[PDB]
């Protein structure tokens, strides 16, 4: 079941990292939201790569 | 409000055009599923459009 | 016809099976799967 969670971890976190990179107002637009967009995108995109490693490793099971 | 009636015309004409062009194999479930789902999609669209056509409450927030 | 808007049209037919061909007709009706029997002798124990 880790491959399903890992595929959603690729897709959802890649979309979230792209929405932090382009300064989308549903993620950056508030005062309580983080200030720097690509600084959060750089640490969400690496998590997308980590879940892609889990998806490739559990895809050969 | 006339952009709700203008969508009701093109939904109702589509449903009438599907009532006469339904497949003969399963008529009472082709023209019952598709015609009722267009009605319910139009009903939720009209309800979500008319609540914002003339609103009484303005959106108010502090953090922006 | 199809019967998804209302029910299908039932008839209440009446067969007469002789004793020579009785098991064969019963095993035929078991394979046809169209005849819903009704218990005629309800008053018997």
């Amino acid at each position: 079941c880790c491959t399903v969670l890992s595929a959603f971890g690729v897709v959802i976190l890649s979309v979230i990292a792209h929405l932090f990179n382009t300064n989308h107002e549903s993620f950056v637009g508030s005062i309580n939201d983080p200030e720097d967009g690509p600084a959060v995108a750089h640490t969400v995109y690496l998590a997308a790569l980590v879940y892609l490693v889990f998806f490739v490793f559990c895809g050969f099971q | 409000f006339y952009t709700v009636v203008g969508v009701f015309i093109v939904v109702s004409a589509m449903s009438v055009l599907f009532w006469i062009m339904a497949p003969k194999n399963n008529q009472a479930v082709w023209r019952s599923t598709v015609i009722l789902t267009l009605a319910m999609m139009f009903l939720m669209w009209a309800i979500t459009f008319l609540c914002q056509l003339h609103p009484l409450v303005a959106p108010r927030r502090s953090d922006l | 016809e199809e019967a998804i808007f209302r029910s299908a049209d039932m008839t209440y037919v009446q067969l007469y099976i002789p004793l020579e061909v009785i098991r064969e007709v019963t095993f035929l009706l078991g394979k046809m799967s169209v005849f819903m029997v009704m218990d005629l002798n309800k008053d018997l124990t």
